């Protein structure tokens, strides 16, 4: 039966969000510069797992009708958009500013404080905003008014031009950055490594974990926007396998948002020092000649 | 100056199947449903059911699932309704029509009136 | 007399030393002399050995959650001291020969010399985060217990001991700093000249910097604020080559100079660390473990001629500004020197009414 | 915190003597004490510092020595401007520590 | 090379009593400033102290809570304000300076000012 | 199903008179449309929203409507408005109409 197995992974995005929320704002231990970056993909994950993932069990559970009000389908497409854009952005802005602190060690270290992370989040938010908003100005399409015998989605005839430039601005672009960034660091720890005699393990398995990382990234979000994608571009293909092959593929990246924040929190020593903590609650001498 | 256009009258015997046209142009095509109604001589209006061109997406009537098919083909811009197992009550004449839409934003929804009917065609059914 | 003396976490090697800091002359450096007192029976066939070295350490938290610490080396010695090399022929000072003679016949002597031209102790400041380790030029000397150099030590035959390099204030005063400037506008009526000085070159920690300002205004503006400065330059090698600037001291003076009029007027400044702590990347003069430590002091150079191959190199200026309410700014930049007296005694290496 | 004993409490010597007072701690203050001098109805003077060093000006009478925990100040000749009491002082720790102090007297 | 103190003791049954001290020839940021208390028929004690350059005030265990220590920069003086007497607090202060860079002992001393508290 | 009930089925009226048109509903609706049809031609849109007249619509015609209460009225009639006249909703599939009221002149 789908309503435990949806259940069971809607509750750990919800606990591993919270915890994380909890964690940062109420220890002085954990306050610092980056710190509030995390914060705020916490806080993009929570409401992803709060708001989008329920609705859309609801809609699974029936014959995919729409039981809400009709005013009320605009705002979740228009929120599910915003959140989706938001979290990406936010992945795609720790990886250049990882490449950025391992390139120059000691500029990174002036450079970074709490204003440039104030103007980070607002220049992410923003761009999230402005990506998400043409969607309530333009209403759906219906042929009756009952809510009971309508259908919410983004049929291709009202939002083709919508769809292919959200798709090549969302996704795409965020992709080319990090590929590149990818190679450009590994290539500086490769170079690093040859000048400066025990510290080659380090750098190898920092490289793996990277490795990793990406992948985790590019095998959640890329099958989705490769067949939206195709739906839009493609005339000759049919429309009902595709909306078939789509309506799963979703699942995948909303399962991403619950994925994310173990692996960020997981590796960090002080966090769990600091649960650590709160579960608790050879000498220089002298000789006179 | 929206248009729509229809085959002529048809004459058939008891028990056979025949199908119907329905040819636009002005718009589209493929962005307003089509709907298809029977009226009998002397009689009340009666809805059959509606076909969405793009995807084929079609509803029916349950007093009319057994006789009626609703087809489309794009390239040639046309509507096409097959009639079936065809008895005496089934003479009358059928409209093609295209319906208004409702459009909903985030504050109000409102009806946009686009309607406009064809003229319909007569069949006939005797021996 | 007092000698220092460290033991092994066995206890079989003991290292004795006379002193903890060692002064740096331009052109030589005091040798690091002591002595090792080892227990033959415990060692079957195996060596003592002795290293020196200088090392550049940078871990930052963030890096240290991920895999990462950057450690560079830029000068490394080693010796054998036991058994003695057949050679021998080393003359012995008299601490080293007092040292001998209380102990017994298994005490053996070990020297190391360093070079001139070599970067001295300098840490860097952590910031609430870090609480790990420190950042910047160490001096360590560690002797162990091994078969062949080649092999693997470990923590029961080693002892390490941490050391220093320092500079003192030269003898001789230098000429007094001074500086003129002079500007003009868009329409050639008058320029505006502006003229700076200090008191004196040498400034020991924690005394006043007294500023000479004279101002003179012949074109047809208005002066709004002036602005009295002292900035730390510190200039750093670790896989790239870059510039630190950090302003130290503030003050700000609202006197307004009319047009075709004169000023002339004495600041006073002190730069102190009780509000510095907020800064990250200042630099301290080094710590041997987690103690407050003043301001860092200057660097002395030949002056000859300059080769980089040193980490941090530590400057100090102070900056006059006069600001132009129509338009522009007048700057002038003076050069100084802050560093401590000698000593006659050694310095005391912690707070001294310790808490 | 430490606690410094100081003897003998009063003396008595004639001038040309040689006198030695000597003091303790409870724990080992590493050679960081502090000898002061007061006369009746006036401040107290810094004679001896770091337990050997003579400060600058002070005669050259007086001696300060250390062994082990025990302290020892001693004056070799005696003058009629050297009757006064004599403190001592440890400043390792916080807070720092002065002793009972000892009179001498003609 | 001169400290001078002033503000003596007024006869304070219970109440506040600041005490105050000029300094000649020192700077407060390359010293540090010490309270002394001598009772009658006492040896030497320690009360309160203050150091600029890292901005750090120590207290003794008895008077922690009822005193309080500060220096101005501007004039040169420091004061101890002094709250909640007691009959034990009668004495003879004296103020102190000591070296940063790096101590040595208790080189100048203050005349010194005498505190009488009484019922 | 949403049923429709038309009243009257024929009715009679003098030119210059003002007269009513009521449907009623089953169930309870949002809005309700009015058609017109003439002998030998297709229906067209007369009233829509239940208060707004198509394009062409002289003034005279007027809508008023409720829950479960629908009625069309006309200030002055004229000799030009005999024809026969549809009410349906358009809220729930299937889709409905009237039965039709059947105007007619009086002499
Ligand atoms: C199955 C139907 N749904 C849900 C109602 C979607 O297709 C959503 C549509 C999205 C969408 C369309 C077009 C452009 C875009 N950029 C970013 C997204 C996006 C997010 C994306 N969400 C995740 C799914
Ligand atoms: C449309 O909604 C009505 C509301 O009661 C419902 O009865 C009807 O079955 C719906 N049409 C469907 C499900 O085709």
């Amino acid at each position: 039966w789908a309503a435990l197995l949806i259940l069971m992974v809607i509750i750990p995005t919800i606990g591993g969000n919270t915890l994380v929320i909890l964690a940062v704002s109420l220890e002085k231990k954990l306050q610092y510069a980056t710190n509030y970056f995390l914060m705020s993909l916490a806080v993009a994950d929570l409401l992803v797992g709060l708001f989008v993932m329920p609705i859309a069990l609801l809609t699974i559970m029936f014959e995919a009708m729409w039981p809400l009000p009709l005013v009320l389908c605009p705002a979740w497409l228009f929120l599910d958009v915003l959140f989706s854009t938001a979290s990406i952005w936010h992945l795609c802005a720790i990886s250049v500013d990882r490449y950025i602190a391992i390139k120059k060690p000691i500029q990174a270290n002036q450079y970074n404080s709490r204003a440039t992370a104030f103007i980070k989040i607002t220049v992410v938010w923003l761009i999230s905003i402005g990506i998400a908003i043409p969607v309530p100005i333009k209403g759906i399409e219906t042929d009756v008014d009952n809510p009971n015998n309508i259908t919410c989605v983004l049929t291709k005839e009202r939002f083709g031009d919508f769809m292919l430039f959200g798709s090549l601005a969302a996704f795409f672009t965020p992709l080319a950055i990090m590929i590149v960034t990818y190679f450009l660091t590994i290539h500086a720890l490769q170079k690093v490594r040859l000048l400066s005699r025990q510290t080659i393990s380090n750098l190898q398995r920092a490289s793996k974990v990277l490795g990793i990382v990406f992948f985790l990234f590019l095998l959640m979000w890329c099958p989705f926007f490769i067949t939206n994608i195709t739906l839009v571009l493609c005339d000759s293909c049919n429309q009902t396998t595709l909306q078939m092959l789509l309506e799963i593929f979703v699942w995948i990246g909303y399962v991403s948002s619950g994925v994310n924040p173990l692996v960020y929190t997981l590796f960090n020593k002080t966090f769990r020092d600091a649960f650590g903590r709160y579960i608790t609650c050879i000498q220089s001498s002298s000789i006179i000649l | 100056e929206v248009q729509l256009q229809q085959s002529g009258p048809e004459l058939v015997k008891p028990g056979a199947s025949v199908k119907l046209s329905c040819k636009a142009s002005g718009y589209t095509f493929t962005s307003s449903w089509m709907h298809w109604v029977k009226q009998r001589p002397g009689q009340g209006l009666e809805w059959i059911g509606n076909i969405y061109p793009s995807n084929g997406g079609t509803n029916y009537n349950e007093r009319f699932k057994s006789k009626a098919t609703l087809t489309v083909d794009r390239s040639s811009n046309t509507a096409y309704m097959q009639l079936s197992s065809l008895t005496s009550e089934d003479s009358a004449v059928y409209f093609c029509a295209r319906f208004g839409s409702f459009i909903t934003t985030i504050l109000t929804t409102y009806y946009n009136p686009v309607d406009y009917w064809g003229q319909g065609t007569t069949l006939t059914v005797s021996s | 007399t007092r000698v220092f003396k460290k033991a092994s976490p066995n206890g079989k090697l003991t290292v004795y030393l006379g002193k903890r800091d060692f002064v740096d002359h331009i052109d030589l450096v005091d040798p690091v002399d002591g002595v090792v007192l080892v227990d033959p029976e415990y060692l079957k066939e195996r060596r003592v050995y002795v290293t020196l070295t200088c090392a550049f350490r940078y871990g930052r938290e963030d890096l240290d959650v991920l895999g990462l610490t950057f450690r560079k080396d830029l000068f490394v010695a080693n010796v054998q001291s036991f058994p003695p090399a057949p050679e021998d022929k080393k003359p012995l000072t008299r601490l080293q020969e007092r040292l001998i003679k209380k102990l017994g016949e298994h005490a053996y002597p070990f020297t190391f010399e360093i070079p001139p031209n070599l970067p001295c102790s300098v840490t860097l400041q952590p910031g609430p985060e870090d609480t790990g380790k420190a950042c910047g030029v160490d001096y360590e000397v560690k002797a162990f217990c091994a078969e062949n150099l080649e092999e693997k030590i470990h923590k029961r035959n080693s002892v390490r001991l941490v050391i220093e390099k320092v500079q003192y204030a030269p003898e001789r005063p230098g000429p007094q700093p001074t500086a003129e400037t002079t500007r003009q506008f868009l329409m050639s009526d008058k320029p505006l000249h502006l003229e700076a000085s200090l008191d004196k070159e040498i400034y020991y920690h924690g005394e006043p910097i007294s500023v000479n300002v004279h101002v003179t205004n012949n074109t047809n503006k208005t002066v709004k604020k002036i602005k009295i400065s002292v900035r730390q330059y510190a200039d750093i090698c670790l896989f790239n080559t870059a510039q630190y600037k950090c302003p130290v001291a503030m003050e700000e003076a609202d006197d307004t100079v009319a047009p075709s009029s004169t000023f002339c007027k004495v600041y006073t400044l002190t730069p102190f660390l009780a509000n510095n702590r907020e800064k990250r990347g200042l630099a301290l003069d080094g710590k041997l473990k987690h103690e407050d430590t003043n301001l860092a002091s200057s660097t002395l150079l030949r002056e000859g001629a300059n080769r980089e191959i040193l980490g941090i190199i530590v400057s100090y200026k102070v900056k006059v500004k006069l600001v132009v309410s129509r338009g522009g700014d007048v700057a002038v930049e003076l050069p100084f020197t802050l560093m401590h007296p000698k000593p006659k005694e050694e310095p005391p290496h912690r707070e001294v009414p310790e808490n | 915190d430490i606690q410094m004993t100081q003897s003998p409490s009063s003396l008595s010597a004639s001038v040309g003597d040689r006198v030695t007072i000597t003091c303790r701690a409870s724990q080992s203050v590493s050679s960081a004490v502090a000898w002061y001098q007061q006369k009746p109805g006036k401040a107290p003077k810094l004679l001896i510092y770091s337990a050997s060093s003579l400060y600058s000006g002070v005669p050259s009478r007086f001696s300060g020595s250390r062994s082990g925990t025990d302290f020892t100040l001693t004056i070799s000749s005696l003058q009629p401007e050297d009757f006064a009491t004599y403190y001592c002082q440890q400043y390792k720790y916080v807070p720092v520590t002065f002793g009972q102090g000892t009179k001498v007297e003609i | 090379v001169q400290l001078v103190e002033s503000g003596g003791g007024l006869v304070q049954p219970g109440g506040s009593l600041r005490l105050s001290c000029a300094a000649s020839g020192f700077n407060v940021y390359s010293s540090s400033i010490h309270w002394v208390r001598q009772a009658p028929g006492k040896g030497l004690r320690w009360v309160a102290s203050i150091s600029s350059y890292y901005g750090y005030t120590y207290y003794a265990d008895s008077v922690k809570g009822r005193f309080t220590i500060s220096a101005d920069t501007s004039k040169n003086t420091a004061y101890l304000q002094m709250n909640s007497l007691r009959a034990e607090d009668t004495a003879v202060y004296y103020c102190a300076r000591s070296r940063q860079f790096w101590y040595s002992g208790l080189d100048y001393w203050g005349q010194g000012t005498l505190v009488t508290v009484s019922s | 199903d949403i049923v429709l009930i038309q009243s009257p089925a024929i009715m009679s009226a003098s030119p210059g008179e003002k007269v009513t048109i009521t449907c009623s509903a089953s169930s309870s609706v949002s809005y309700m449309h009015w058609f017109q049809q003439k002998p030998g031609t297709s229906p067209k849109l007369w009233i829509y929203s239940t208060s707004n007249l198509a394009s062409g619509v002289p003034a005279r015609f007027s809508g008023s409507g409720s829950g479960t209460s629908y009625s069309l009225t006309i200030s002055r009639m004229e000799a030009e408005d005999a024809a026969t006249y549809y009410c349906q909703q358009r809220s729930s599939y299937p889709l409905t109409f009237g039965a039709g009221t059947k105007l007619e002149i009086k002499r």
